[PDB]
This record gives C-alpha cells, sequence and structure tokens, in this order.
RNA sequence: GAUGUCGGCUCAUCACAUCCUGGGGCUGAAGUAGGUCCCAAGGGUAUGGCUGUUCGCCAUUUAAAGUGGUACGCGAGCUGGGUUUAGAACGUCGUGAGACAGUUCGGUCCCUAUCUGCCGUGGGCGCUGGAGAACUGAGGGGGGCUGCUCCUAGUACGAGAGGACCGGAGUGGACGCAUCACUGGUGUUCGGGUUGUCAUGCCAAUGGCACUGCCCGGUAGCUAAAUGCGGAAGAGAUAAGUGCUGAAAGCAUCUAAGCACGAAACUUGCCCCGAGAUGAGUUCUCCCUGACCCUUUAAGGGUCCUGAAGGAACGUUGAAGACGACGACGUUGAUAGGCCGGGUGUGUAAGCGCAGCGAUGCGUUGAGCUAACCGGUACUAAUGAACCGUGAGGCUUAACCU
RNA sequence: AAUUCCUUGUCGGGUAAGUUCCGACCUGCACGAAUGGCGUAAUGAUGGCCAGGCUGUCUCCACCCGAGACUCAGUGAAAUU
RNA sequence: CACAGGUGGUCAGGUAGAGAAUACCAAGGCGCUUGAGAGAACUCGGGUGAAGGAACUAGGCAAAAUGGUGCCGUAACUUC
RNA sequence: AGGACCGAACCGACUAAUGUUGAAAAAUUAGCGGAUGACUUGUGGCUGGGGGUGAAAGGCCAAUCAAACCGGGAGAUAGCU
C-alpha cells in the first residue's frame, strides 16, 4: 500500500537510464575478490525487462568464450553500479526469447535509427 | 482455491460465456430492462457498464470497439446516440438489479436488471 | 458396499432429524402498497421500497 | 522362493537354497526339489564337490 | 540442477566431449548438483588422443548450469548448457590443463582455485 | 516477555550497501493499549490484555463497550493477552509502541495461515502420487492403503488423511528484526510470516533465542 | 452355500534380538581405527544394471543402507510381469487321447460404504437467569536425523607414519512449517502475430469457427525448483556404568543405613489442539426491578402488559469456504460492482497524411487496449421494519454484614 | 537353441554395473534331415535386445480449461438385510 | 427403453484441397426432454510446464515426437 | 500388369483409457490393419443335431453348443444336501 510504496521509493535509484528490449547495454557491477572491490562489465542485448518498482529487473544475454550467458540484474540493486546503452535496437516484441535459438548472423538486431 | 479471482464460470465454456453476455448486453440495451438470473445479472453489470462508459466519448474508434464487443450496429447506435448522452453525468452504476423471486421451472433465483434512468 | 443388517426406523428418524425445512422468519411490508414480500425482493405488484419498479 | 513358482504353495514357500563359502567365495544353489531339506542337502553336496575341484585344480596346476 | 543420467559437456582439455552424471555425491538421497558441486561421471565420448578414455568412471565439478546460480542480491546467472570439469578420482584435482568457457565466482574455493586461475573469464 | 499485535502490510526487500537483498515482511504495529491487567490474587496468573486499532461504535456491543470504558481506552478491533514475566509490570490504559522491540534481535511471529480448504493427501501430507500411466485405474492421487489386514482390524488415530488445510494458528520462530521504525509504526522482519496481507500477527521476543 | 495369491506401488504401524547417531565395561585398547559385551527404539536408516522376481550378484553412494511381526501388513487402495483356464509350439513321456516343480509366445482384476474405524466439518442440548468477550490448563498431538570444514592443534599419543578426547564456530544433505519480496511455472478472464473459411452490403476495420485453430508474450491468484525458519540449549529423575563414606564379616566392600555423578530413551522445556475437564473451571463487562387470576397449591398453571442485553434472519461479500461454519460490511456505509487516477502487461490501435507501381514502410505514437492489482470515489446494490431471546434468577448450610 | 536340467555354463561384445540380447565354444539332461535339416531377400498391429529423436513415464509434481463430485428445485433406483 | 449400437440403394453446391480427406459455409435441418448455482478433495477429458530426459516400468505402457510437395541424395544385403 | 504402394467410403479389430447395478448382455474415444481382391455387400435359395458347416478355434449352427431348441418317456435316478 502507501506504506510499502514509501518504503520502496526511499530505496529506488534515481538515475536508471532508459533502455528498451533489444538495446545493447553495458552493465558495470561490483565484484569483490577477498579484499578488493572492482567493477566488471557485462555487455549484451537486453532480452527482457520487468518493470516492477524496486523489484524491477532486466536480462542481458551475451556470448562469452563461445558460450551463451544470461544475467538477470535487479535494477535498483546496489551491486549494479552503472548501466549504459551502447546501441539502440529495433525489435517489435517485449521479450526477445527467440534469440536463444539463434546464433551468429541469424541473431542480428537492426539499429533503431530514431 | 479461487483466492482473489474474479468472474463466474456459470457452468459454461469461455466462448459460450462471451457469446451469452454479448447477446444479453444487446438485449439490455434494446429493451432497457430484462429478467434473468441473479448471478447472470451480477455479471451482466460488468459486461454492460463498461460499454456505456465507452459510448460516453463518440469516435469512429470507439464505435468500432463497441461493434467488436457487441456485434450489432443498432446496439452501437443506441449506445452512442442515446444512452451515452443520457448517462453522461453519471459516474458509474448505470444499471440496477432488483431481486424478483424464483423461477418456477428450476427454483432459480431471478432478478430484473434495468438501466437506472429508464 | 452394502448393509450387513437392516437399519431401523429409529436410525432413519435420527438421520432425518436434520432434514426439516425452515420457515421464513418474517415478511416485509411495502411502505406504499402495504403488500407483504420477501425482504430485498420486489412485491407481486412490482413495488420495491415504496416505488413501483416494474410496470405490472 | 523358487522361480516358476506354480501354485499358492510354491509362491509361498522358501524352498530354494543357496550356500556360500565365505573364505572361498564360491556359491552353490539348488531349487530342484519341493523340499528345502533335500535342496539344502544337494547344495551341500555340490559345495563339497566344488571345494574339492578347487583344490584338485590347484594341485593339477 | 544436475541429476543422475544428465549428460554434461566438458570445459577442460582432458579429452572428453560428453559425460554422464552417475551419482550426486555428498549426501543421502541428494537429488541435484549445482555449480561448485562434485559429481561422479562416466565418459560417454572422448577425443582419440585424450588423456581420458570412453567408459572411465571419475569425478567432476559442475561449472556451468542452465538453471544457473543466484547471487546475494537476487540476480541470476544462467548459461546455455551444462558443463563440468573432470577431476582425479582420488585427489579431486583437475585432470586437464586448459579451461574452456566462462566460470562463476561460486567456483572460487581453496580447492577449485586452479580452475579459477585457468578460466577464460570468471563471471 | 510481552509482545505486540500488528498487521501484515506485505512483503518487500531491503537492499544493503554490500549488495544483499533481505526479504522482509512489513508489520504495522500500532500502539497497543492495555485494557486489563490480570494478577495472581484475582485471576491466578499475571498477564496484560491489549487492544489495537479502532472499531465502529455501531459495531461495538454494549458488553464489549463496558470493558473498554472500564479500561478508559478506545475500542480496538480485538483483545489479546500476553503473559507477564516476573519483573514486567504495566498499568491499565498504558500504551505500548513498537519501540519495545528496539533492542530485540529475533522475534517469533504467530498468525492464521492462509486457508487451503479441503485438501487432498498429496497437498496436505506430501504423499506420493501413484503412477500416472502403466495401467493405474482411477487411483492417480488417491491415498492408497490405510491399514493392515485384520490385526489391527482398524485404522489408527492420527492417520494422515485428506481434510481442511490452513486457516490455523502457526508460529514462525527466530526471525531477525531488520528495522524498528517507530515513527511509521513499522516492524520489518526478515523472512515470511504466517497469514495473508491484512491479517493480525502476534510478535513476541524470541523464546528459543 | 468361495477367508483372492508372488513381486511391485501407495500408505504404514509395532517389537528389539540396535544398522547409524547417544551412554558405558573389557581389550591381544599407544593415537587413529577397530573387536567384543552391556544400556538405550528419539530421530534416521540409498539410487541404479540384470531378472516377474523374493533372494542374490554387481556399479556408485551414505552416518547408516538393521533384523523382524502385522492374513510372510496393505488388490470393496492400484498393478498384473510371475503364477492360474481355454490357442499354439519345442524338448521329453505315451500306440493314442493327452501329460511335464520342463520351456516358449498370447491371453476380461467388479462393487454408488449401511455399521465400526479414521480424517475433516456442522446441528442439538447441557454446563442451573440470559448475553458478549478474554482466559486457565486436566488432557491430547506434533517435533526430536545427521554429514563436512575450520579453531583448539599438527597439540595429547607415537620411533615414525599418522593423529586425538574434551570444548567452540561455520556451512551442507534429507525432512517439516510458512510465505510469494526475488527467480521461475501456470495464467482457455490481458495484449500482440498469423493460416483457412464464413459473416458484418463493399473497402477499410472487426467478429465467428477450426484443440485457447496455431502461436508469442503476460497481471492477479495458486505454486517450487524459489527463500525464510525449525530440530536445540537448559532442568528433573534415571538405564548400563562410575564412585564416596560404610558395617554385616576387627579386613574388604558402590549398599545393608547415608551421600554423588551418569544417555538421542522417560518427565519437562519448543509448536498446535484443548472446560462435553458432565470434575462442564476462572476473569471482565452488559441486560432485564409490572400487574392479575385460578388449581391438585408447587422449582404449578394461566391472563394481560412488557420484548431488554444480545442473537438470528435477510442483503453486499471475503486470500473464509463442498454445504455448514468463520470474518468484514449494511447509508451515522468503502461490503461488492461500476467509475476515476495510477500501475502492470502487450508493444506504436484506429483514422488520416506522406513515400512506394505494389506488398509494405514512415509520421501522427511508446500509440491503443489493458482480468483478478494499488489509491480514491456513494453512481448502483446493501430498506424502515419484522422475528427469536424476557420481566432480577431453586433448596440447605456456613461466614459476614445484619 | 520356441529344445540345455545343472545354468545367471564358460569366453568375447555391448553397460559404471547386463539372470535378458548378440558373437563363439560343445559338456546335445533330452537337435537333426518332407510330424523335414540348414540358409534365405521381401513381408509381419509377431517375440527378444540396442541407439538417435522426443517427451510429466519418472526426479516431483504445479497451474489452468471443461464434464461429474458439492448446494438448491423436480423426478427418483440398486445390490444387501 | 424416446437405448451413444446395427440397417441396403439413390442425390452430391461454394472456398481451400489430390480428394466422397479435412476446415469453414450454402440449400436444408438441428441445440441432443431435467434445470439453477458453486468453483473443495477425488475421478474423467484436455492445455501448458523450470532443470533433467526412460533415471519410470515386466516392457518407452501412455504421452511427446515425425508428418506435404518439388529437387538433391541415399547403405548392408538381394530372389535384381 | 500386380492376392502391387499410400489413403477415404467399405470391411475388420492390434494397443490404451473409459465404462463394468454400462449410453451398450461386448460399446465409446484416441490411435491400428486391409482397402481391385483368397475383397466387400443386398435379395432369394440349400445343407439339421451325433447331423450340418468349419483357410480348424471344438469354432459356428437365433445373446444357447465336447452335441441346439421345443414337447414327451418323466414325478429318470440322487447310498447326496
Ligand atoms: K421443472
Ligand atoms: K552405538
Ligand atoms: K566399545
Ligand atoms: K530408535
Ligand atoms: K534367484
Ligand atoms: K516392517
Ligand atoms: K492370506
Ligand atoms: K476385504
Ligand atoms: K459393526
Ligand atoms: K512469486
Ligand atoms: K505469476
Ligand atoms: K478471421
Ligand atoms: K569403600
Ligand atoms: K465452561
Ligand atoms: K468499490
Ligand atoms: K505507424
Ligand atoms: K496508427
Ligand atoms: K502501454
Ligand atoms: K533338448
Ligand atoms: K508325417
Ligand atoms: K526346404
Ligand atoms: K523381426
Ligand atoms: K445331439
Ligand atoms: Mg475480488
Ligand atoms: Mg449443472
Ligand atoms: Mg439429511
Ligand atoms: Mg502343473
Ligand atoms: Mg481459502
Ligand atoms: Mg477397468
Ligand atoms: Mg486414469
Ligand atoms: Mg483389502
Ligand atoms: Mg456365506
Ligand atoms: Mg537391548
Ligand atoms: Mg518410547
Ligand atoms: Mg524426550
Ligand atoms: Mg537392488
Ligand atoms: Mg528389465
Ligand atoms: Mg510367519
Ligand atoms: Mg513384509
Ligand atoms: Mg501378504
Ligand atoms: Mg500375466
Ligand atoms: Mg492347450
Ligand atoms: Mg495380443
Ligand atoms: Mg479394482
Ligand atoms: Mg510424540
Ligand atoms: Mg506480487
Ligand atoms: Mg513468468
Ligand atoms: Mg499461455
Ligand atoms: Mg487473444
Ligand atoms: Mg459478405
Ligand atoms: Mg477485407
Ligand atoms: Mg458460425
Ligand atoms: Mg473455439
Ligand atoms: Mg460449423
Ligand atoms: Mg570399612
Ligand atoms: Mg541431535
Ligand atoms: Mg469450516
Ligand atoms: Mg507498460
Ligand atoms: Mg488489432
Ligand atoms: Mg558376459
Ligand atoms: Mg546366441
Ligand atoms: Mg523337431
Ligand atoms: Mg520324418
Ligand atoms: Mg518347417
Ligand atoms: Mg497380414
Ligand atoms: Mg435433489
Ligand atoms: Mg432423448
Ligand atoms: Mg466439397
Ligand atoms: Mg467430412
Ligand atoms: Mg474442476
Ligand atoms: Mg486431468
Ligand atoms: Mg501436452
Ligand atoms: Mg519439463
Ligand atoms: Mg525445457
Ligand atoms: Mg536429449
Ligand atoms: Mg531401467
Ligand atoms: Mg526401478
Ligand atoms: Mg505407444
Ligand atoms: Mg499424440
Ligand atoms: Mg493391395
Ligand atoms: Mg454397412
Ligand atoms: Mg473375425
Ligand atoms: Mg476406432
Ligand atoms: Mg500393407
Ligand atoms: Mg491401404
Ligand atoms: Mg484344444
Ligand atoms: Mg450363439
Ligand atoms: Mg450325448
Ligand atoms: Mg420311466
Ligand atoms: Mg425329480
Amino acid at each position: 500500500s502507501n506504506i510499502i510504496k514509501q518504503l520502496e521509493q526511499e530505496q529506488m535509484k534515481q538515475d536508471v537510464p532508459s533502455f528498451r528490449p533489444g538495446d545493447t547495454v553495458e552493465v558495470k557491477v561490483w565484484v569483490v575478490e577477498g579484499s578488493k572491490k572492482r567493477l566488471q562489465a557485462f555487455e549484451g542485448v537486453v532480452i527482457a525487462i520487468r518493470n516492477r518498482g524496486l523489484h524491477s529487473a532486466f536480462t542481458v544475454r551475451k556470448i562469452s568464450n563461445g558460450e551463451g550467458v544470461e544475467r538477470v540484474f535487479q535494477t535498483h540493486s546496489p551491486v549494479v553500479d552503472s548501466i549504459s546503452v551502447k546501441r539502440r535496437g529495433a525489435v517489435r516484441k517485449a521479450k526477445l526469447y527467440y534469440l536463444r535459438e539463434r546464433t551468429g548472423k541469424a541473431a542480428r538486431i537492426k539499429e533503431r535509427l530514431n | 482455491m479461487r483466492h482473489r479471482k474474479s468472474g463466474r464460470q456459470l457452468n459454461r465454456n469461455s466462448s459460450h460465456r462471451q457469446a451469452m453476455f454479448r447477446n444479453m448486453a444487446g438485449s439490455l440495451v434494446r429493451h432497457e430492462i430484462i429478467k434473468t438470473t441473479l448471478p447472470k445479472a451480477k455479471e451482466l453489470r460488468r459486461v454492460v457498464e463498461p460499454l456505456i462508459t465507452l459510448a460516453k466519448t463518440d469516435s469512429v474508434a470507439n464505435r468500432r470497439l463497441a461493434f467488436a464487443r457487441t456485434r450489432d450496429n443498432e446496439i452501437v447506435a443506441k449506445l452512442f446516440n442515446e444512452l451515452g448522452p443520457r448517462f453522461a453525468s453519471r459516474a458509474g452504476g448505470y444499471t440496477r438489479i432488483l431481486k424478483c423471486g424464483f423461477r418456477a421451472g428450476d427454483n432459480a433465483p431471478m432478478a430484473y436488471i434495468e438501466l437506472v434512468d429508464r | 458396499a452394502v448393509q450387513q443388517n437392516k437399519p431401523t426406523r429409529s436410525k432413519r428418524g435420527m438421520r432425518r432429524s436434520h432434514d426439516a425445512l425452515t420457515a421464513v422468519t418474517s415478511l416485509s411490508v411495502d411502505k406504499t402498497s402495504g403488500e407483504k414480500h420477501l425482504r430485498h425482493h420486489i412485491t407481486a405488484d412490482g413495488y420495491y421500497r415504496g416505488r413501483k419498479v416494474i410496470a405490472k | 522362493r523358487t522361480s516358476g513358482a506354480g501354485g499358492q504353495h510354491v509362491n509361498r514357500t522358501e524352498s530354494a537354497v543357496r550356500i556360500t563359502h565365505i573364505p572361498t567365495g564360491i556359491v552353490t544353489q539348488c531349487q530342484n526339489d519341493r523340499s528345502q531339506h533335500k535342496n539344502k542337502d544337494q547344495a551341500m553336496k555340490q559345495m563339497k564337490a566344488k571345494l574339492y575341484e578347487l583344490e584338485m585344480q590347484k594341485k593339477n596346476a | 540442477m544436475i541429476q543422475e543420467q544428465t549428460m554434461l559437456n566438458v570445459a577442460d582439455n582432458s579429452g572428453a566431449r560428453r559425460v554422464m552424471c552417475i551419482k550426486v555425491l555428498g549426501g543421502s538421497h541428494r537429488r541435484y548438483a549445482g555449480v561448485g558441486d562434485i559429481i561422479k561421471i562416466t565418459i560417454k565420448e572422448a577425443i582419440p588422443r585424450g588423456k581420458v578414455k570412453k567408459g572411465d568412471v571419475l569425478k567432476a565439478v559442475v561449472v556451468r548450469t542452465k538453471k544457473g546460480v543466484r547471487r546475494p542480491d537476487g540476480s541470476v546467472i544462467r548459461f546455455d548448457g551444462n558443463a563440468c570439469v573432470l577431476l582425479n578420482n582420488n585427489s579431486e584435482q583437475p585432470i586437464g590443463t586448459r579451461i574452456f568457457g566462462p566460470v562463476t565466482r561460486e567456483l572460487r574455493s581453496e580447492k577449485f582455485m586452479k580452475i579459477i586461475s585457468l578460466a577464460p573469464e570468471v563471471l | 516477555m510481552i509482545g505486540l499485535v500488528g498487521k501484515k502490510v506485505g512483503m518487500t526487500r531491503i537492499f544493503t550497501e554490500d549488495g544483499v537483498s533481505i526479504p522482509v515482511t512489513v508489520i504495522e504495529v500500532e500502539a497497543n493499549r492495555v485494557t486489563q491487567v490480570k494478577d495472581l490474587a484475582n485471576d491466578g496468573y499475571r498477564a496484560i490484555q491489549v487492544t489495537t486499532g479502532a472499531k465502529k461504535a455501531n459495531r461495538v456491543t454494549k458488553p464489549e463497550a463496558g470493558h473498554f470504558a472500564k479500561a478508559g481506552v478506545e475500542a480496538g478491533r480485538g483483545l489479546w493477552e500476553f503473559r507477564l514475566a516476573e519483573g514486567e509490570e504495566f498499568t491499565v490504559g498504558q500504551s505500548i509502541s513498537v519501540e519495545l522491540f528496539a533492542d530485540v534481535k529475533k522475534v517469533d511471529v504467530t498468525g492464521t495461515s492462509k486457508g487451503k480448504g479441503f485438501a487432498g493427501t498429496v497437498k496436505r501430507w506430501n504423499f506420493r502420487t501413484q503412477d500416472a500411466t502403466h495401467g493405474n485405474s482411477l487411483s492417480h492421487r488417491v491415498p492408497g492403503s490405510i491399514g493392515q489386514n485384520q490385526t489391527p482390524g482398524k485404522v489408527f488415530k492420527g492417520k494422515k488423511m485428506a481434510g481442511q488445510m490452513g486457516n490455523e494458528r502457526v508460529t514462525v520462530q527466530s526471525l531477525d528484526v531488520v528495522r524498528v521504525d517507530a515513527e511509521r509504526n513499522l516492524l520489518l522482519v526478515k523472512g515470511a510470516v504466517p497469514g495473508a496481507t491484512g491479517s493480525d500477527l502476534i510478535v513476541k521476543p524470541a523464546v528459543k533465542a
């Protein structure tokens, strides 16, 4: 209700960039190795966005070292330091789960030149 | 468990329910008062009142939407030419249900559902 | 599955102890016509809460 | 219970006998007769014979 | 979520191409193994000159799963296939010398640090 | 120790600076007013009765209204009792706020679990279903055997069978207290507490510790 | 004048002759690890290959993969591979019909629960004036498992190899309870794509039918694979066992008098039910303070007047629910629908304009639509009534006022 | 071996593990030449074994859509005793 | 039995389709002689399902899967 | 050309589920086999009980078959209940 909405608004980030399903984004996240906290970048196509307030999330799919990896980031998590849109993609669906069956030239996404 | 769920199956499949409520909505618009069962009337409210709210604003798009919801141009015309203008100021609740005894054939609880202004 | 012994008239009546019907507690009287009716239902003449609702 | 057990009796009775020599690891088994006692006798005979042949084989070698 | 009869790919240069989980080790009635868990595997396909041969029974550590791993903030990392690294049956140290594909931070332990060091990317 | 009666506002998450999402249940613990204090001399045991919230005057019966008026407190949506310890002492009319739990680390939350209705053995007692195919005849989710052949010749008491599941008092013990927001009258506890949103919860200092 | 059977499945329950975990004695017990016996039944006590198999062997685990009873538990719970009819064939026996604790291929598993029992859920009356709540706890049930790592400590022990007891912390497996914040499933009540066909006069736009026609997404709810929590600590009395003091029996002696320890077993401690606990308990609060007549004259019956507290009924309903029941609300109202705003999902509606020969693209445009969600809002429906429930509540004896 | 009791014979193949299967062996309890012997392409709702694909068959079940079951009105059995 | 059974011959529209298959329709005929609610277990008939993929079982039973036309190409063995 | 191939009508009936006081004294649903032939079907005829007919199962001969049904011998006989 108003109570939970207040408790969530006080935790929501205020700078989350606008990204649509199909865009290529780089998410820099905090990884901690023992005693040193550094930033690691995950760049790939946003194949799903779940808009749910503080519980908002987005899935990014990359092909790393010959293997497909998907990472579901909690948008307002303190571990996601930054999100940047490196390329705007032109899709028509909201969930590009069909890319999971496509590889190489078959998985290309046209740029939204607008 | 049906926790926090809406709608009545009414011992029908979904297509049958949709067709029945389309026909019954047309009948209520046409006659302005009909006698049905109490469950069916309490669902006809949720079918019909949104149509009148749609008719409140007259556009080609809204007329086509109303045709899709109620495939009959006489009902669309009445909604957009009389009923909408009539219920313009009313917020909601364009219908009322009056319980009217039990059906002789099956002891079914019966009711009259009518447009409020009628 | 079926009875091994015939149940009695006593047991029959005991089972039917909960089968009795319940009379209507009271009938409401319309403020305008004075006709009696089931509460929250229209009268036979078509009056509910003092207003004729169905013409006949 | 023995295999191909034909009838209520055979399905019910523990007639088949298997004898294992723990040191040797050799096994004999009999389920020819309807009687556990006769089956155990035949299996004991076979166990003695197999231990004999084991030592016979060693000596022949 | 690897169980018995699950076929996994191999992420090292040990020479196996396909292995099958025959037991999820470490518990009675333990059902599933996830990233960082040791399983007993049989080699179903191997390259001709590899160190390991088809039909060998050894151990392996699951390094990539389709079910994925869940990070403390609720995030999940999912891979497109189930992959393991074969380990010696006794020492439980990696048999190969190269690791192919990404591995996760869950693998980091004093035991599996060799894999972490030899990995192309630790996600 | 005494506890407080609150309401299940819902479930949320708290994001800590070290990248951990704590699942929390938000309990609105309004001021609980003491309507009666029971003692050894008069009642044989030491306890406080508390009320919380508000009620329609037209829905408060005269018998209940007399009790509230004797206390000198406004009517609440119910009355609950808490057994007092040896040192604990309160007075009628005193109000107790969520600040009581400020230094409490773990709490036990009791509520009425969501009601599942007439539930089968598979759902209620985690029975295993029989084979879906391979010849099973009308017995895919049925209980199976319920006893032995003649000895005992009866079904034992407490046999796990189908029946009502849920809508019963359930206590979850040793839940962390994530936050005590006194100004919003909120208690944020880690994990899931019994009951649906809008239900009453009895929150006590943890007994196991 | 019929007690259905091997194995499996589902569900078990008890015994202890204990497989693991607990406690101990002796050891041919240095430590680690064992052997053997005693106490202990709280919890726990594999998945596969082969075979109809039980059994068994084998592979790989586990702390362990216990032994048994229960019609070798359980077919009005399931199966039907084996066995057990009728078909057929092989080997063998017989001249033959046929036969085989020989084998081989195929071959109908009914029952709507009356009673007891059990799991749930109501109605009645009782509990001694009626009523609304909160309790107490006689009693009953649940639960009780365990691995690995680290510290102690490479310490004690040991020639080395190896390697502790006691005590502490962390993290798992299996099991159970709850919940849906997250990750997912579902989501024929939301959106979109698309095939065939029919219809809405036609175009455009829609609708119907084809498993929701086929699909792609997805709200609420429900839910696991998701994520919180639990097993305990402590106390009492003990088992085997260990003792102190101590005679009978100038010694000795754990015992005879007296005294102290001693386990997952017992009684508690934790969770739930629980006053039909007829031994029906306790506390708080609320309500009712009229007259008259008869009889067989009493815990008697009437007559009038009075109808309280509260309940029930009815209606709107609910994360409550088979029906009951339980909860919320009924105009002095947010109970349900509608409506309004938001959110969410889908993914840029239609119409119009432009580009293109055209399919189509672009602009208007993150557009349009949007269930169960959230915040509001009396527009619709929750009717004034009526109904049930009474009028101060027995006797005896105490104590106190009197 | 539709034949072999012993017997899950032994050896080889396949499997992590194979009383079944396949290839041999010959010690044929108790094969054998028109109650035919040994082969055999094609064929088979024929028996056994193996693999790929596929999957709620299963780990381990969850949700949804319909018809019953449940409540109300009407009609109204049965075995058994 | 106003019973999901059995019963020979004749007629043969449109669109798609090879078709008398199949889907939707025409002419024509019907909604099947108990209804109304609710939306528990369980049974029946379907839909979907994370990760796995025969571990199930006597046995892949059942389900899932494959599925058209044209072209390319196609093994042992063979009675060609 | 073909006791040829695929597949409706048509004829059949291999598997499962349902039903088992059934919608049905043998069916329904999803699949399954043949489908120019030793095919299938209408009408009529013929074969009769120790007889018929049987691509053979003791199969079929009016829901009856190791000897049909109806009537008679007949109140067969029953050391049995
Ligand atoms: K009728
Ligand atoms: K022990
Ligand atoms: K010992
Ligand atoms: K025990
Ligand atoms: K055996
Ligand atoms: K047992
Ligand atoms: K028996
Ligand atoms: K029985
Ligand atoms: K009885
Ligand atoms: K959820
Ligand atoms: K959901
Ligand atoms: K269409
Ligand atoms: K002494
Ligand atoms: K009482
Ligand atoms: K409302
Ligand atoms: K556009
Ligand atoms: K447009
Ligand atoms: K939108
Ligand atoms: K032979
Ligand atoms: K001959
Ligand atoms: K020949
Ligand atoms: K064959
Ligand atoms: K004859
Ligand atoms: Mg609702
Ligand atoms: Mg019905
Ligand atoms: Mg009754
Ligand atoms: Mg015999
Ligand atoms: Mg419920
Ligand atoms: Mg059956
Ligand atoms: Mg079934
Ligand atoms: Mg039985
Ligand atoms: Mg008898
Ligand atoms: Mg003992
Ligand atoms: Mg005991
Ligand atoms: Mg105990
Ligand atoms: Mg076994
Ligand atoms: Mg087998
Ligand atoms: Mg016995
Ligand atoms: Mg047994
Ligand atoms: Mg038995
Ligand atoms: Mg059989
Ligand atoms: Mg025969
Ligand atoms: Mg057959
Ligand atoms: Mg049965
Ligand atoms: Mg107990
Ligand atoms: Mg939610
Ligand atoms: Mg989802
Ligand atoms: Mg869907
Ligand atoms: Mg749609
Ligand atoms: Mg037209
Ligand atoms: Mg058109
Ligand atoms: Mg149509
Ligand atoms: Mg349809
Ligand atoms: Mg049609
Ligand atoms: Mg002495
Ligand atoms: Mg323990
Ligand atoms: Mg109830
Ligand atoms: Mg949106
Ligand atoms: Mg559209
Ligand atoms: Mg072999
Ligand atoms: Mg062979
Ligand atoms: Mg021969
Ligand atoms: Mg001859
Ligand atoms: Mg021959
Ligand atoms: Mg043939
Ligand atoms: Mg009835
Ligand atoms: Mg009829
Ligand atoms: Mg046609
Ligand atoms: Mg047709
Ligand atoms: Mg249903
Ligand atoms: Mg089903
Ligand atoms: Mg399906
Ligand atoms: Mg699946
Ligand atoms: Mg999948
Ligand atoms: Mg696969
Ligand atoms: Mg198997
Ligand atoms: Mg098995
Ligand atoms: Mg099949
Ligand atoms: Mg299919
Ligand atoms: Mg042919
Ligand atoms: Mg015909
Ligand atoms: Mg035939
Ligand atoms: Mg058929
Ligand atoms: Mg053919
Ligand atoms: Mg054909
Ligand atoms: Mg014969
Ligand atoms: Mg006949
Ligand atoms: Mg004769
Ligand atoms: Mg005579
Ligand atoms: Mg006679």
